[PDB]
């Protein structure tokens, strides 16, 4: 029996609403990679970088950055929410690193609407389990992508 | 072919039984087909014997065995016809079964090679094996008939309703073999997807017969065989077939509701079904009444139609006002047989003026009294009250009339003792006098009694 | 109802199927000659 | 009261006996509290996974064991608790409905498994899997259709509480006056997912919905 | 003719002196349907004593009609003036013999036919009315003189012993029990018929048979015949002692009021009849392993398991007929592979994989499906197991194009 957190929506559905409103396909970056190389899942390490690097340069990743501003009634509220978001993502990144958290896909990452905080759910894969699995082993301490790092502030991380 | 009919019977026998093997050389199938018909004509003249028809029975079966292995559907069909004329008594049947001929009879049942004339001759022979001795029916033929009936609708088989009618006939003289092969399960599943009234009556009667006599009830399970027909109404998401097209899914639900309704009515009209559906312990009737109180809208409308048909009450018209639904139930409403073209007055006066019988027992009132008492004891009256005060505006009107008819049906047919916990409406009155309960509900019950009040006046006037 | 003995049940089975079958098979396979 | 009920419901005998000893001691000073806990615990676990939910998960795992691991002794033990819960009788309309639609096939398929334990013929086991797979296909076609549940259909004992002295789960501290369960909403919604979680809404003693 | 019923139900003045004589001339019409309708509306008219007295004084000829006419002639015995006219040419003594041998049991068929016509959708070749047909034993007890004859012939002793000792095994001796329950219930529909029926203490026997009877059809018949006993105030008191209630009002007033009776009676508790004793269910009383570690080609780099000399198409003919033994390690490892795929096809878990594995054998080795011994083994397995119909047609059709030369050679020789 898990308690229900109010005023929170998952990151994946948050981006989905913004893209569909702007007549933007959900998986434009994914369609580009398959168009350039249909056998993406079988490419070697060096070839996957070429396809991946090409996709991130042909699409500007700022969906989350603009999303948080159109949902702010004023500019004073917008700045306050951004400060909480930046220093709430940093706390869970370092704490999650020690615990060994993995499988942090967008459906398991939730953002608070009223405070801008970051909430993590589904603590199933812990203690470096996902890194040592034979099926698609992830080799990153935590989730820090171009979409998240482009929304905390203009100067970077 | 030239019918000899001149030489001795053994001499006429020798030819066709030599051109039935033929070593698959030097003989055409057309000659074999015409030679087989010679055997049938010959067997009609000389009676079944081993002293006048040359060889013994066991020798004749051997050569006839190499007639069902042919590649021509016309030859195989004529070969089966010969056996039907040869099997007369149990002595021959046990001789035809020892040679394992049943491995080939069941072969012709399921080949599906545009041979509907060959399959009829195979099924017509099975009906003879049942008649001669039903206690020696092979298990090889039985397993073929179950398969063609169990999964014979998705493949568009046209001899599907002709094989179920053979299982039922066999299930009356030899339930032992049918029960092992799951043949009593097939009949239960067929009535679910068979929406023909006359056929649906016949199938359910066969199973209820097995639950009638005390030495046959051992072949039917307790609370899972017969109560399967109640699944479409008790289960809110019923899937009868694991593989079906999703296009007609909505139409499939309506088809199941109609077919299941004809089975529930068909099991409440037999003495072996009333006592089995109204057992003192957990029973199907308590599940059928208990599901009526759940605030569902698709099930509630379906169950009300079943209740009307069980008591054989006239159905009102769909509406949201009580007056419109009351004028459509009066016994004096116009009918189409009252015109000048049809019976002018004699047809009309039959249903208006009362019968001149005040002492003759009405044997149908006795049946309706027992059914009504069974539902009242289980809690039908309390279930209907919940429906009236907690449903849609067009469902409550259909339930208010049913309550009115049942109360009128019960103050003239039920005895004195059963009428003491009847005409008091404890649940209804308490709701309509309490101010604590939500105001909206209070007047729904109060208006319901007001609407039900006018029902008595319509019965008070009578037909006019 | 009193559909109890097999004498009337067999008559009910082989009459409803013949009369109410759309395909022309039950009238051909349920011939009374085979008894 | 919450951790003890979990321990008292464990399969292990050592945990089951030891947990019950503490519970009966608590019955001395506070007997009505523990009885409400068992009733609430037994009903919430019933609502969480239904009879057709248990069979769908058990059959899928059992099929993998028999055809992927070729283990027979491991397949029977998976389906034994599932078949044991059907002999105690349905306690609700939903369980009664399941026992009617799928009851005959499951009960007969158990018998074909009791003949394989003795005869040892492989055909008996194969004939038993013809009924398990037939039922498994029918259940799989109606799981997506499950989108809402009525308390009267699944568990009538929950909407007839109307008062409880047991606190709302997950909220208890010694320095704050306590909140108790007043009532449970008569309808709960199922979230469409692979696990199909439910949204159960309680009613606090101070008029706050949880 | 159909319009003479509206003149009957409307209480036309003096209908009993000009209407009855107009229904007797209509009785001799040429069309059978017209005459058969004149019998229906005359049976309805007979329920008034003034009308019934009119018919007796007219003495019409109803013998030339069928069973419908016979039943209308049996109502004459209920009137003292009509009994003396019939029991004067020696007629009731002929009916008593003729109502005991032949069609005392046929009265059950008449009862069952109307019920099956009312609500069965049977149609032997809107709420209806099902009225109890006239019974000779039930009309002879209206007066003392008629009741006296039914006692000297001593039929009650024969009927009573048939109820206390029922044999509910044969389907033909059960109908004799129904033929006696329907005859005992008609003798109890009158006060003068209850005097000689309660002296043998038979009502408690029927009540026991109405709650503990193995055949549920008899348990429903006793419900109907107990209603006929409740047609009098004296009969409703007996049923009340045994916890059975009844309706104590006629039908002429459909609005009963607290202070001849219609025949209806129900137990005080309806669950006193629906109890049935439980009866237990009748069911209550290798290469397969090795192949999964290797391949078909690896192994290559008697096989019939359940093949005994009674369930084979060819081997069974060695002794009875006089056949010759069949003739012939590369072919012994293919029989196992063909069979083990058949069993795996009986679960339908992965049908496509098993069908593919069976088509390859018929391609690489098309002569392995050319032995009758394998066909018998496969056919014997197709009976015990359960296969789906599409999978059943896949088998038994792989063997279509075979010669089976061994049978033909031996069959030709033995017959010649
Ligand atoms: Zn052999």
């Amino acid at each position: 029996l898990i308690g229900w957190v109010p005023h929170c929506d998952t990151l994946h559905a948050l981006i989905r609403d913004y893209r569909e409103k702007k007549k933007i396909l959900l998986n434009i970056e994914h369609r580009i990679m398959l168009r350039m190389a249909p056998d993406y899942d079988h490419l070697t390490l060096m070839q996957k970088v070429e396809v991946f690097e090409h996709a991130v340069n042909n699409t500007a990743g700022d969906d989350l950055a603009k999303l948080l501003w159109l949902k702010s009634p004023s500019s004073e509220v917008w700045f306050d929410r951004r400060t909480n978001y930046t220093r709430s993502l940093a706390v869970m990144s370092m704490v999650g690193y020690i615990l060994g958290l993995g499988d942090r896909h967008p459906s398991n990452l939730m953002l608070d609407r009223l405070s801008g905080k970051i909430l993590h759910i589904d603590f199933g894969d812990c203690f470096e389990v996902a890194m040592t699995r034979e099926k698609f082993p992830e080799k990153i301490p935590f989730r820090l992508t171009r979409m998240l790092t482009n929304a905390m502030e203009v100067t970077g991380l | 072919n030239v019918p000899l009919d001149l030489t001795r019977e053994p001499s006429d026998n020798l030819r066709e039984i030599l051109q039935n093997v033929a070593r698959l050389q030097g003989v055409s199938n057309m000659r074999k087909l015409g030679h087989l018909n010679n055997f049938t004509k010959l067997l009609c003249d000389i009676g079944h014997s081993e002293e006048k028809l040359g060889f013994h029975y066991e020798d004749i079966i051997i050569c006839l065995r190499l007639a069902l292995l042919n590649e021509a559907k016309e030859v195989r069909a004529a070969g089966l016809r010969a056996l039907r004329y040869l099997i007369q008594d149990s002595s021959i049947l046990q001789k035809v079964l020892k040679l394992k001929v049943d491995y080939l009879i069941a072969r012709c049942i399921d080949i599906q090679q545009s041979n509907e004339v060959e399959r009829t001759q195979a099924l017509r022979l099975v009906r003879k094996m049942i008649t001669v001795n039903a206690s020696l029916f092979p298990s090889s033929v039985t397993n073929s008939l179950i398969a063609v009936g169990n999964d014979g609708l998705q493949e568009r088989d046209r001899m599907v309703r002709a094989c179920i009618a053979i299982i039922c006939e066999l299930a009356l003289q030899n339930p032992e073999v049918v029960a092992l092969r799951g043949g009593l399960n097939t009949i239960l599943k067929n009535v679910i997807d068979c929406q023909l009234s006359r056929i649906n009556e016949a199938l359910i009667t066969t199973i209820l017969h097995l639950l009638n006599h005390p030495k046959t009830r051992q072949y039917v399970r307790a609370d899972v065989e017969l109560e399967r027909i109640l699944a479409p109404y008790t289960d809110f998401h019923y899937r009868h077939s694991p593989d079906t097209a999703e296009g007609q899914l909505k139409e499939d639900r309506e088809a199941r509701f109609l077919a299941s309704k004809m089975g529930i009515i068909a099991t409440f009209r037999s003495w072996a079904g009333i006592i089995n559906l109204c057992k003192p312990g957990n029973s199907g009737i308590q599940s059928l009444i208990g599901v009526l109180c759940i605030p569902n809208m698709e099930i509630r409308r379906g169950l009300l139609e079943v209740l009307y048909d069980i008591f054989r009450l006239p159905l009102p018209v769909v509406t949201e006002e009580f007056i419109e639904a009351l004028l459509s139930v009066d016994p004096g409403r116009f009918q189409d047989s009252w015109r000048l073209s049809d019976g002018f007055v004699a047809a009309e006066a039959k249903t208006i003026l009362p019968h001149r019988a005040r002492s003759r027992p009405d044997l149908m009132d006795n049946y309706l009294a027992l059914i009504l008492s069974a539902f009242i004891r289980n809690g039908l009256l309390e279930g209907l009250v919940e429906v009236i005060t907690n449903s849609d505006d067009h469902i409550s009107v259909r339930a208010t009339i049913l309550l009115g008819e049942l109360l009128h049906m019960a103050n003239t047919i039920l005895p004195h003792s059963h009428s003491h916990h009847l005409h008091c409406l404890p649940t209804l009155m308490n709701m309509a006098a309490s101010f604590d309960i939500p105001k909206e509900k209070r007047l729904r019950a109060s208006a319901a009694l007001n609407c039900l009040k006018r029902f008595h006046e319509m019965k008070k006037r009578g037909p006019k | 109802a009193f559909l109890d003995n097999p004498t009337i049940i067999l008559a009910h089975i082989r009459q409803s199927h013949v009369t109410s079958d759309d395909t022309g098979m039950c009238e051909m396979v349920l011939i009374d000659h085979d008894v | 009261i919450y951790p003890l009920t979990v321990a008292s419901k464990s399969t292990t005998t050592a945990r089951h006996n030891a947990a019950n000893k503490i519970l009966k001691n608590m019955c001395e000073h506070s007997n009505t509290l523990v009885q409400q806990a068992m009733m609430v615990s037994e009903e919430l676990i019933r609502v969480a996974i239904l009879w057709h939910e248990m069979w769908h998960e058990g059959l899928e795992e059992a099929s993998r064991l028999y055809f992927g691991e070729r283990n027979v002794k491991g397949m029977f033990e998976v389906l034994e608790p599932l078949h044991a819960m059907m002999e105690r009788g349905p306690q609700t309309l939903k369980e009664t409905s399941f026992n009617q639609a799928y009851g005959r096939d499951l009960m007969e398929a158990q018998e074909w498994c009791r003949k394989y334990m003795k005869s040892g013929n492989v055909k008996d086991l194969t004939q038993a899997w013809d009924l398990y797979y037939h039922v498994f296909r029918r259940i799989s076609k109606q799981l997506p259709q499950l989108t809402s549940l009525e308390l009267q259909y699944v568990s009538p004992k929950l909407l007839m509480c109307r008062d409880l002295e047991l606190a709302v789960p997950g909220t208890y501290d010694p320095n704050q006056p306590i909140i108790r369960i007043q009532s449970i909403a008569p309808s709960l919604q199922v979230i469409t997912s692979k696990q199909r979680p439910r949204k159960l809404t309680l009613m606090g003693s101070n008029g706050h919905e949880f | 003719t159909k319009h003479l019923r509206v003149l009957l139900r409307a209480n036309v003045e003096f209908f009993n002196n000009w209407g009855i004589e107009l229904l007797v001339t209509q009785l001799h019409d040429k069309n059978k349907t017209i005459s058969s309708e004149a019998l229906d509306i005359l049976d309805e008219a007979c329920e008034d004593k003034a009308n019934l007295h009119a018919l007796i004084q007219m003495k019409p000829a109803l013998s030339h009609l069928g069973d419908k006419g016979l039943l209308l002639l049996l109502r004459f015995l209920s009137i003292p003036k009509g009994f003396s006219y019939l029991n004067e040419r020696g007629y009731v003594a002929k009916q008593l013999e003729k109502w005991h041998r032949e069609y005392n049991s046929k009265y059950v068929d008449l009862i069952e036919e109307q019920l099956n016509e009312a609500l069965t959708t049977y149609r032997k070749p809107q709420r209806p009315h099902v009225y109890l047909p006239i019974h000779l034993y039930g009309q002879l007890v209206h007066h003392k003189t008629g009741c006296h004859l039914l006692e000297v012939q001593n039929i009650i002793t024969e009927l009573c012993r048939n109820v206390r000792t029922p044999d509910l095994d044969k389907w033909e001796e059960i109908k004799k029990l129904k033929a006696s329950l329907w005859a005992l219930g008609n003798i109890g529909s009158s006060n003068w018929g209850l005097n000689l029926l309660q002296e043998e203490n038979v009502i408690p026997d029927i009540l026991k048979l109405a709650k503990q009877c193995e055949v549920l059809s008899i348990r429903g018949t006793c419900v109907y015949v107990l209603g006929l006993i409740a047609k009098t105030k004296q009969g409703c008191d007996i049923l009340k002692c045994h916890n059975w209630d009844a309706v104590r009002h006629s039908r002429k007033h459909l609005w009963p009021v607290v202070p001849d009776y219609i025949g209806l009676a129900l137990p005080v508790d309806i669950n006193d009849i629906f109890q049935v004793k439980d009866i237990p269910y009748f069911q209550t009383k290798s290469f397969h392993l090795l192949r999964q570690q290797m391949s078909l080609t690896e192994i290559m780099n008697t096989g019939l398991q359940e093949h005994t000399d009674d369930n084979c198409l060819y081997c069974v003919c060695i002794e009875i007929l006089g056949f010759q033994p069949s003739n012939q390690m590369c072919r012994i490892l293919l029989r196992k592979e063909v069979l083990r795929l058949v069993i795996n096809l009986s679960s339908s878990v992965s049908t496509k994989c098993h069908e593919t594995g069976l088509l390859t054998i018929k391609e690489k080795y098309p002569q392995t499906f050319d032995d009758i011994c394998l066909y018998s083994e496969v056919s014997h397995l197709l009976s015990h197991c359960t296969f789906r119909l599409p999978c059943r047609r896949f088998i038994q059709e792989l063997f279509q194009d075979v010669q089976f030369l061994q049978m033909h050679e031996e069959a030709e020789a033995v017959l010649a």
